[PDB]
C-alpha cells in the first residue's frame, strides 16, 4: 500500500504539473509591466 | 556481577590548548547492551581564535560510529574546517556524511546504499550566488539530478537583477521510486533485527512467540472450559 | 482580450486523470437554459 500510495503520488504530480505549467504561460500573456517574468518548463526566471 | 558500567570525563588545562576525554562503557549481561563510546577533543584558542580538532567513535554489537571533525572558528560567524561521519551498521544500512565549508563555498552530502547521494553545494559571492540541491540515482553516482536551483545574479550593467529558480520532474519521480522501493529493505532488516534479539534472548521467532501465546491461549480455554461443564453435573448431583 | 485571456486559462487547464475541459460543462448548461428558453412563453426576436 505504500508503493502504490507512491506510485499515485508521482503519476497525479506529472500528469498535474503540465497543466500548472499551462496555466502558468496562459496569465504571464496577461502583462508586460516593466519587472518582466519567463516562464520555462521546470524553471522561471524572474527579472527585477 | 550482572552489569558494570564506567563513566570517565576528564577536562584537563595545557598551557596553550584544553583537551577534553570523554569514555563510557557498559558491561552486560545482555549481548547488544555492551558498548564502549569514546570521544577525544583538543580545543586551542590562538589569540582569540580557536582551531578545533576532535575525533568520536563507538562501538557496539549492531554498529560503530566513526565521527571526525577538524577547522577553526574565527568570530562566531566564522568556522572553517571539515566534518566526516562514517556509519558501519551490521544490523542495517551503512552510511557516510561529508560536510565541507570553505569562505566561498559550503559543500555536504551523503551517501545511502539504500537512497543513493542527497547533496547541496552553496557558492556564493558579492555580484552573484547559487543554491544546488541535486540527488544522485542509486544506481548512477556519475550524476546529478537537480532535484532544485537557484540562480541569483545582480546585473554589474543597470540596477536590473535576475533570480533563476529550476527544478528536475525526473530528480522527483526518481527519489520517490527510489522511497517506496526503500520501504521493503527497512522492513526486512527491522523484521530480522527483532527476530535476532528473539533468539538471543530466548532463542524463539516473533512468529514463534506468536504461536507460543497462541497455544497458550487454547490451552486456558480448554482448562476454563473443562470445570465450566464438570460444575453442572456438581450441581445437578448435588440437587439430586 | 481580458475575457480573450479568461477563457484561455479556463480551457488549458483540468485536474489530472480527466482530460475534460469545464467549458465542455458550461456549454452543457447553456445549452439546458437555451431549451428552457425555447420551452418558455411569450418568445422574443430579443430572446433570439
Amino acid at each position: 500500500e505504500s508503493k502504490r500510495l507512491i506510485d499515485l503520488s508521482i503519476q497525479n504530480y506529472h500528469t498535474f504539473l503540465i497543466y500548472i505549467t499551462e496555466l502558468l504561460k496562459k496569465l504571464q500573456s496577461t502583462t508586460v509591466m516593466n519587472p518582466y517574468m519567463k516562464l520555462a518548463p521546470g524553471e522561471l526566471t524572474i527579472i527585477l | 556481577p550482572v552489569y558494570n558500567a564506567t563513566w570517565s570525563a576528564s577536562l584537563k588545562n595545557k598551557a596553550d590548548y584544553v583537551e577534553t576525554v570523554l569514555d563510557s562503557t557498559c558491561s552486560s549481561t545482555v549481548q547488544f547492551l555492551e558498548y564502549e563510546l569514546n570521544v577525544l577533543g583538543t580545543h586551542k584558542i590562538e589569540d582569540g581564535t580557536l582551531a578545533s580538532k576532535t575525533k568520536g567513535t563507538f562501538a557496539h554489537r549492531d554498529f560503530s560510529a566513526e565521527y571526525e571533525e577538524d577547522g577553526k572558528y574565527e568570530g562566531l560567524q566564522e568556522w572553517e574546517g571539515k566534518a566526516h561521519l562514517n556509519i558501519k551498521s551490521p544490523a542495517f544500512t551503512d552510511l557516510h556524511l561529508r560536510y565541507q565549508k570553505d569562505k566561498k563555498g559550503i559543500s555536504t552530502s551523503a551517501a545511502s546504499p539504500a537512497v543513493g547521494t542527497v547533496g547541496m553545494d552553496m557558492d556564493e559571492d558579492d555580484d552573484f550566488s547559487k543554491w544546488n540541491f541535486y540527488y544522485s540515482p542509486q544506481s548512477s553516482p556519475d550524476k546529478k539530478l537537480t532535484i532544485f536551483k537557484t540562480e541569483l545574479r545582480v546585473r554589474e550593467s543597470d540596477e536590473e537583477t535576475q533570480i533563476k529558480v529550476n527544478w528536475e520532474e525526473e530528480a522527483a519521480s526518481g527519489l520517490l521510486t527510489s522511497l517506496k522501493d526503500n520501504v521493503p529493505k527497512a522492513t526486512g532488516v527491522l523484521y530480522d533485527y527483532v527476530n535476532k534479539y528473539h533468539w538471543e534472548h530466548t532463542g524463539l521467532t516473533l512468529r514463534e512467540v506468536s504461536s507460543k501465546l497462541r497455544r497458550n491461549l487454547q490451552n486456558n480455554a480448554e482448562w476454563v472450559y473443562q470445570g465450566a461443564i464438570r460444575q453442572i453435573d456438581d450441581i445437578d448431583v448435588r440437587f439430586q | 482580450k481580458s475575457l480573450h485571456m479568461y477563457a484561455n486559462r479556463l480551457l488549458d487547464h483540468r485536474v489530472p486523470q480527466t482530460d475534460m475541459t469545464f467549458r465542455h460543462v458550461g456549454s452543457k448548461l447553456i445549452v439546458a437554459m437555451s431549451s428552457w428558453l425555447q420551452k418558455a412563453s411569450g418568445s422574443l426576436p430579443y430572446t433570439q
